[PDB]
């Protein structure tokens, strides 16, 4: 995509994360593991579900239509009937394939932005209390226990609270 | 005429839809293949004719 998160700053996805699309991984003295960001994932799902259903639901049902018999002196009309069917088939095939390709590209950019935005949310929370490393990770300069990890994920990190410790650990 | 199904003559077939309340009159002095049975039609929607060996 155009935001550069998927197989970009993030080396690749997590096969160990099973409760969502976007999320976090953590490690501290009390344990480690993966957890999904339910708010980000559900919003991504609702957007995509509406997009898929829009493409399908806006299409009308194909109503009964069959070919027509023509006699041997009605070739001009038979050829007109065929022209109409071929023209409609060509229009719908071109549009169906091109629409899907255009929308698949946009879906992947949608996802690329959503994970990048999650990354920035944390960067803005942590400020100088952690450093950026590759693979989309923030390495803390202070002890961050399980209560801290939940606080960072929820967007409630009390930045100044940990600033004295990080200033010392940063040397 | 060339023989078709062993015949040299032909019977042409004709039809018409008689509207409710109308009258159809047949007059002839020869060569008529008379209607015997006729069909009272009731139309619906969504049907059509398909060609299939299924």
């Amino acid at each position: 995509g155009l935001f550069g998160a998927i197989a970009g700053f993030i080396e690749g996805g997590w096969t160990g994360m099973v409760d969502g699309w976007y999320g976090y991984h953590h490690q501290n003295e009390q344990g480690s593991g993966y957890a999904a960001d339910q708010k980000s994932t559900q919003n991504a799902i609702n957007g995509i579900t509406n997009k898929v259903n829009s493409v399908i639901e806006k299409m009308n049902t194909q109503f009964t239509a069959v070919g027509k018999e023509f006699n041997k002196l009605e070739r001009r009309m038979e050829n007109l009937n065929k022209k109409v069917d071929d023209g409609f088939l060509d229009i719908w095939t071109y549009n169906a394939e091109l629409l899907v390709l255009l929308e698949n590209e946009r879906t992947l950019d949608f996802h690329d932005s959503n994970v990048k935005n999650l990354y920035e949310k944390v960067k803005s929370q942590l400020k100088n209390n952690a450093k950026e490393i590759g693979n989309g990770c923030f390495e803390f300069y202070h002890k961050c226990n399980n209560e801290c990890m939940e606080s960072v994920k929820n967007g409630t990190y009390d930045y100044p609270k940990y600033s004295e410790e990080s200033k010392l650990n940063r040397e | 005429r060339p023989k078709v199904r062993d015949q040299e003559g032909r019977i042409n077939y004709y039809w018409t839809l008689l509207e409710p309340g109308d009258t159809i009159i047949f007059e002839a002095n020869g060569n008529l293949i008379a209607p015997w049975y006729a069909f009272a039609l009731s139309r619906g929607f969504g049907s059509g004719i398909i060609t299939s060996n299924a």
